[PDB]
């Protein structure tokens, strides 16, 4: 149904950005832009969905 | 709305597509592979 | 050289506005690769206000220029220059850059110094 | 391909000292940068004015 | 909390909805968009509309700082963040830290730090 | 001369003594590699590219075995295709899981032939596991993530060899061999951000670009490198409206292969500190305004202060568009005012050389030449800092052959081996006299390099006078087959700017102007320009020549613009654009044809190819792109620039300067950099750079 | 059918058989933070808005003048 | 398929450039007399000589084209043309197309000169 | 002011104007002390002169030439 980006046990974001969501999307839907932050973790600052050219796949 | 009919206009986006072909392999991904052609088919050697 | 563009149901814009380029794709500098380096691909220059914006919204990225993201493959480089100018396009053709030869020996490494060594080699 | 015919130029500047600049070719997906308020655009006029300013 | 609205207008918004966060106030990337700043660029349509309703949901950059550092024993620190009730593959790869160092080595996927003790 | 064999039923001939590598190259048969290069030495570390030799009881690994005569070598045999999935499982059990945080995702040479020739599926499931290796900090530049190196060595092979920095190497044995600085030294050289473009995994990768993006979104671009002397090629990767990274396509002549960093990581600060609007100072403040108020106020001011002539400056920069000085020299010429100068120090008179005969300004040897060269000597440059590509083509050809050098000017820190003569015009013409002429008519192939930082010396007549009255004496030096006086030029556009004519006369140089326009030109001072003028400042992005302008006007800078370019060499290259000017920035020629349009003159050009055609007007060798042509003048020429200096210039007794005080700030983009802002801090003489 | 808990509404779709009071303290997940369940406001004005989680990709030149 | 529509015809090569002369003329003697039944079907504002000088423009398009083939499929696509617009298969939306100039004045600020191209950057 | 030309350097149809060049160099120079000459070179190219005048008015003519005295002769026509 409905997307949901989950998180860690003691609450901790998942999407270290690997833009595999991006690439394989078959009605281009995901939009993503990432950065390094202050702790030197990998994490998404922008993560996207269009739902209106999503498919469910 | 003013000419109370759709119109067709010149194309624009508010998301551009993004191809990924961009980014393929660049190394050659299958070989030549194998013949099934019988050997009644195909030109003698010599000798 | 026949005149395709007026049976191709292409805009007129795109044939005496838009000058596209032909060139053979680098070897990228990454990876030790060379089989995208063979066919000739055609590919648009970009209109520098109609190539791309940040939205509004989200700040996706708006294009108008529509034939920003089409190109093609060529076998041949006159294959290129036929379709190219049949279609009555304004092209630049980019000539490939391909490696000098030289010859390598392992032996090379390690010839004898008669004056300073002028090198340490580490192996 | 589209153009902003409303429009003098691109850069517009307003007296209250607001920067704009038109982004885009013109048409529906690209934005001139003004920010209008129409009140009675339900009206018989209003509907005509916000149609040719969302334009 | 008073912001510039272009034109001298100051708008006028709550303070509990300038911070990232609820945990934190401050941005933690170089290019997060300060909540003043999304407010400054775009209320023409958060008007007639309540703030509370909005997310809100609890940045992760001081949720990690508070878990405690584990101490390991030996050369190399292992990790897959997997639970272990569950039955199947979750968490990230396993990846294995070098702790030598001084000071604590945060694992890449998950952020939990590892200390030689 | 040359070996015929057989790989693979075919049958190719190739030069005596090779690498069967090169052979296999050259047939087309494709063979699997990670230790092999074409710029660097050979190693037989990764054992990748083993092969079926016919007369061999093992497989021979094809980058070390030498071409034979009658060889027969198969590549598709069953032992070769197992050898290699078998090196593959072996390379894959310490290499860690990290192909979705590593910055090699679509670029990983490991990962692209693990498909290829690999195993399927993995055995290693140990308790005990794979090795881990500690994060090394090497730099500011270089981001070092050492888990997943696979000892290929390639990184020490090309620091030691070619960039001349002998800190990178191998310290252990077996699995705790490691490749870094021992000490925790930090590394410099002048094109340290090389080598994250040569590891093939991503062990050693880019740290302004850290995790920003991803090759399959990228789209790329090729185009040329100003803030270079010599004008390499690049590939401009872009998300669209930003630009990510440029990365080194190859050209054996202008850098093979090899690129400057300062050229590298200044993307930074194309996207920091840009001009996107045009501006109008108020007095003690800008305000920004629209393109009808700033052109409109340059019309009346050039109305109120009415400079009839020889009073409209307008000084290009380091960096602009051979376009964009057509356009500004006809809007000036078609003004009435050849008050037309470059933006150096003595930028104000004729250069001390001739504008005359091209071979006067230009690199004149091939920057291929250099490698056949036998006893060079450079005056009043480091070509370690300006054109650091050179300093490896230098190093390179000192390092396969005899080669000797000396340099007069500072004593520079070179990567290999110079030479001191002095500090002096007269210890100049000292070791003219005593030693080399006798080492320069003596040798086949001797050159002789000039900075244009002596060029910009008040005392620059008297250099030249000296160096062409001995290039003109020495038959050797100066022949028919290839030319030897040679001279450096410090920026994009001064081979260019040069070649158009873009230069003062005599008269122009004496009066002061009531209007200058500053068409880039960054590096004037505040007693340059008068403070009566009215200054305007045509650039991409704010700096010290934004602040003293009256008006301001954005323009496109390099990416966004496709341009021709004019090297050292000679070579006329086109860049194509990869994203558009953003905000309201528009392109350079196009700016001054509306000026044009506000004052008297009517342009000729409104378009691109007419521009294109003003340009072979100019010279047809601007329009012939990427072509070198030899020089029949060579002979004429150093005699037409003895003449002119030729006593009216004394050699007074001043120093030899260093042209540039940093290397990684220098022009309008780097300075607006934070990554060449923390660079530079960085890069000072610290505990961690003292060799010790 | 928004107005329904998370937990509670996989069980009444029959997804699970045992209820989320049912459920032992292992399948609870671990949390450092409160829930609070917005159920839908679509109508509402607490309807969503959605915006860009980042500034705008090029910088502008903040003005800074000189008197020579 | 055996029966074709009405206003049908089996599409033929012409090997001759006059008798392809004859089917153009005649063509336009087809469009013209349908010009009328064009201002009733398509409930248009304003009246058939704008319609007449509309087809009489679309055929001085193509007038000085000279190759035989490429005038053979000009006519082709054209009387696929007439064959929609006389069977009322296109809508007036679509009739309109040929029309983008007559509906409305679409602005002020015409960028003719120059300039006036620059100041928006032909946006 | 100042005046420009060009030249193929190989010797199709511009030898006479290299010979020019190469003995008048320096006679034309003080002849014009004023005047900057600009000399160019690529393989295609008809030999042609350029100058230009003041407030931008430049105009050529082509060297279609077997004769110094008559390169001479049209570059004494153009300067006029
Ligand atoms: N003959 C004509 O048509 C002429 C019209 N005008 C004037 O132009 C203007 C609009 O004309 P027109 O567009 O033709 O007719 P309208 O039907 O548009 O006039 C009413 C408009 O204003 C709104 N309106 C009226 N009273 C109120 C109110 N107390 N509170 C909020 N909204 C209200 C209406 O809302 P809602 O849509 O919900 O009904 C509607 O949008 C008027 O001022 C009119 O005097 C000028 C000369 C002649
Ligand atoms: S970027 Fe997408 S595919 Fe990658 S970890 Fe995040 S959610 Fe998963
Ligand atoms: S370098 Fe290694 S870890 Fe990184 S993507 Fe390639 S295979 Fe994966
Ligand atoms: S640092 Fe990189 S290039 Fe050097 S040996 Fe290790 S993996 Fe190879
Ligand atoms: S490349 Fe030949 S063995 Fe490493
Ligand atoms: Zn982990």
């Amino acid at each position: 149904g409905e997307h949901a980006l989950r998180r860690y046990p003691s609450g901790e974001e998942r999407c270290i950005a690997c833009k595999l969501c991006e690439a394989i999307c078959p009605a281009l839907a995901i939009t993503i832009d990432a950065e390094e932050r202050i702790d030197g973790s990998r994490r998404t600052t922008k993560y996207d969905i269009d739902m209106t050219k999503c498919i469910y796949c | 709305e003013e000419k109370r009919r759709v119109v067709y206009e010149p194309l624009e986006l508010t998301q551009a597509f993004r191809n990924f072909s961009a980014g393929s392999t660049a190394w050659e991904p299958v070989g030549p592979g194998r013949d099934d052609r019988p050997d009644s088919f195909k030109l003698p050697t010599p000798k | 050289v026949p005149a395709h563009e007026i049976v191709s149901g292409a805009p007129a814009e795109l044939s005496r506005n838009r000058v596209v380029r032909i060139y053979q794709q680098a070897k990228p500098a990454t990876q030790s690769g060379e089989y995208g380096t063979f066919a000739w691909r055609l590919d648009w220059d970009i209109v520098d206000v109609a190539n791309r914006w940040e939205n509004d919204l989200i700040g996706w990225q708006s294009s108008g220029d529509y034939m920003q993201a089409t190109q093609m493959k060529f076998t041949s480089k006159e294959s290129a220059i036929k379709f190219a100018n049949k279609q009555g396009w304004d092209f630049y053709i980019q000539e490939p850059h391909h490696r000098k030869f030289r010859v390598k020996q392992y032996a090379n490494n390690f010839v004898h110094s008669y004056g300073k060594l002028k090198h340490i080699r580490t192996k | 391909m589209n153009s902003f015919e409303n429009l003098a130029q691109d850069v517009n500047i307003t007296r209250s000292g607001k920067t704009l600049i038109a982004k885009g070719t013109g048409g529906r997906s690209s934005r001139t940068g003004y920010t209008a308020t129409v009140f009675g655009a339900n009206g018989f006029l209003g509907s005509y004015l916000t149609a040719k300013l969302a334009k | 909390k008073s912001i510039i609205s272009y034109n001298g207008n100051t708008i006028e918004i709550p303070e509990e909805y300038t911070k990232q966060a609820p945990n934190r106030d401050s941005t933690w990337a170089p290019a997060q968009a300060s909540k003043t700043e999304i407010y400054k660029n775009n209320m023409v349509r958060f008007e007639q509309k309540d703030l509370s309703k909005q997310p809100m949901p609890y940045a992760g950059i001081e949720l990690i700082a508070q878990q405690p550092v584990r101490f390991v024993h030996g050369n190399t620190a292992v990790c897959d963040g997997a639970n272990h009730n569950g039955p199947g593959a979750q968490g990230h790869p396993k990846i294995f830290i070098n702790v030598d160092a001084p000071g604590s080595h945060a694992c890449q996927y998950c952020g939990t730090r590892y200390e030689k003790e | 001369a040359e070996i015929e064999l057989t790989i693979d039923g075919h049958k190719v001939s190739i030069e005596a003594g090779s690498a069967l590598i090169q052979a296999c190259e050259k047939a087309g048969v494709t063979v699997p590699r990670y230790c092999y290069h074409d710029k660097l030495a050979i190693a037989g570390n990764c054992r990748m590219c083993l092969v079926d030799v016919e007369r061999a009881p093992k497989p021979v690994a094809s980058c070390a075995y030498p071409v034979a005569p009658g060889m027969v070598v198969r590549t598709d045999t069953e032992r070769v295709k197992q050898a290699r999935e078998n090196v593959m499982e072996m390379m894959l059990q310490n290499h860690p899981l990290d192909c979705p945080v590593c910055d090699q995702g679509g670029e990983c040479d490991l990962q692209d032939q693990s498909m290829r020739y690999g195993r399927d599926r993995g055995r290693f499931t140990e308790i005990t596991g794979k090795r881990s290796t500690e994060d090394k900090n090497i730099g500011p530049l270089v981001k070092t993530s050492m888990n997943r190196c696979i000892h290929c060595t390639r990184c020490v092979r090309f620091a030691n060899d070619i960039a001349g920095a002998p800190e990178l190497g191998s310290s252990g044995r077996g699995n705790d061999m490691q490749i870094g600085t021992y000490l925790e030294k930090n590394l410099n050289t002048e094109l340290s951000g090389n080598v994250i473009d040569l590891c093939p995994v991503g062990a050693l990768t880019n740290k302004p670009y850290a995790f920003r993006a991803r090759p399959w979104e990228l789209k790329k671009t090729e185009s040329i490198d100003v803030m270079d002397a010599v004008g390499s090629n690049i590939r401009i990767d872009s998300k669209g409206v930003e630009v990510m990274r440029v990365i080194p396509r190859v050209h054996e002549d202008v850098n093979e292969e090899w690129i400057n960093d300062k050229s590298r990581f200044a993307c930074d600060g194309l996207k920091t500190q840009r001009l996107t609007t045009p501006l109008i100072r108020v007095g003690d403040k800008f305000v920004n305004a629209t393109w009808d108020d700033a052109l409109s106020t340059i019309a009346k001011a050039y109305q109120q202060k009415a400079p009839k002539g020889d009073e409209f400056k307008a000084v290009a920069g380091a960096l602009v568009e051979v376009e964009s000085m057509v356009a500004l020299k006809d809007m000036t010429n078609a003004l009435g005012s050849e008050n037309t100068t470059t933006d150096t120090p003595n930028g104000n008179s004729a250069p001390a050389h001739g504008i005359t005969f091209r071979s006067n300004y230009l690199f004149n040897s091939s920057i291929a030449g250099i490698e056949d060269a036998d006893a060079i000597l450079l005056v009043g440059t480091n070509p370690r800092r300006e054109a650091a590509v050179m300093n490896a083509r230098i190093r390179k050809a000192w390092l396969r052959q005899e080669l000797e050098i000396a340099s007069v000017g500072p004593t520079l820190d070179a990567t290999f081996d110079v030479a001191e003569l002095g500090n002096t015009h007269a210890d100049l013409e000292k070791a003219l006299s005593g030693e080399f002429g006798e080492v320069l008519k003596n040798a086949k192939n001797p050159l002789i390099i000039v900075g244009s930082g002596i060029t910009d010396r008040e005392d620059a007549g008297a250099f030249f006078n000296t160096i062409g009255k001995f290039v003109e004496s020495t038959p050797s030096v100066l022949n028919e087959n290839w030319n030897g006086y040679n001279v450096l030029q410090r920026s994009a556009s001064r081979a260019g700017a040069y070649d158009i004519g873009f230069t003062p006369s005599d008269e122009a140089s004496k009066t002061t102007p009531k209007m200058v326009w500053l068409l880039g030109a960054d590096e004037v001072a505040a007693s340059d320009i008068p403070a009566d003028a009215f200054v305007v400042y045509q650039g991409h992005n704010g700096d010290v020549g934004a602040q003293f302008a009256d008006v301001v006007l954005p323009g496109a800078a390099y990416t966004e613009k496709a341009g021709t370019y004019v090297n050292t060499e000679g070579r006329s290259q086109i860049s194509r654009a990869a994203t558009g000017p953003p905000g309201g920035a528009r392109e350079d020629w196009k700016i001054l044809r509306a000026v044009s349009e506000y004052l008297g003159v009517a342009l000729p050009y409104e378009d691109a190819y007419e521009v294109r055609d003003r340009l072979a007007e100019i010279s047809p060798s601007l329009v012939r792109y990427d072509l070198v042509e030899p020089t029949v003048f060579g002979d004429v020429a150093v005699q037409h620039s003895l003449v002119g200096p030729n006593g009216s210039v004394t050699p007074s007794s001043a120093p030899l300067t260093e042209t540039i005080e940093n290397f990684y700030m220098t022009d309008s983009i780097s300075r607006s950099s934070p990554t060449m802002a923390k660079s530079s801090i960085a890069f000072n003489k610290d505990n961690k750079k003292n060799q010790a | 059918m928004s107005q329904v808990e998370p937990g509670w509404h996989f069980w009444l779709g029959y997804g699970v058989d045992t209820a989320p009071c049912n459920t032992p303290k292992e399948k609870l997940p671990i949390r450092a933070y409160p829930y609070k369940f917005q159920p839908n406001y679509t109508g509402t004005p607490g309807a969503f808005v959605t915006y860009n989680t980042l500034k705008p990709k090029i910088s502008a030149w903040e003005p800074v003048t000189k008197q020579r | 398929a055996i029966i074709a529509t009405a206003f049908a015809e089996t599409v033929k090569f012409s090997g001759s450039k006059q008798e392809l002369q004859k089917r153009t003329l005649a063509l336009y003697r087809q469009f013209l007399r349908g010009a009328p039944t064009f201002a009733d079907l398509y409930e248009v504002q304003f009246s058939i000589p704008t319609i007449r000088t509309k087809i009489r423009q679309e055929f001085e398009r193509h007038r000085f084209v000279d190759d035989l083939s490429i005038q053979n499929v000009l006519y082709a696509k054209g009387h696929m043309e007439y064959q929609e617009c006389i069977n009322a298969w296109k809508q007036q939306a679509q009739f309109l197309k040929y029309f983008p100039e007559e509906d409305d004045i679409q602005g002020r600020h015409q960028p003719s000169n120059f300039v006036d191209k620059f100041l928006k950057n032909r946006a | 002011r100042e005046i420009r030309f060009h030249l193929c350097q190989n010797g199709s149809s511009s030898a006479p104007l290299r010979q020019f060049v190469k003995n008048q160099i320096g006679a034309f120079q003080k002849a014009n002390p004023s005047t900057k000459v600009l000399v160019r070179e690529a393989n295609g190219v008809k030999p042609i002169v350029f100058a230009r005048f003041d407030h931008g008015h430049e105009s050529k003519i082509g060297l279609d030439v077997s004769s110094e005295k008559e390169v001479a002769e049209r570059v004494k026509s153009l300067i006029e």
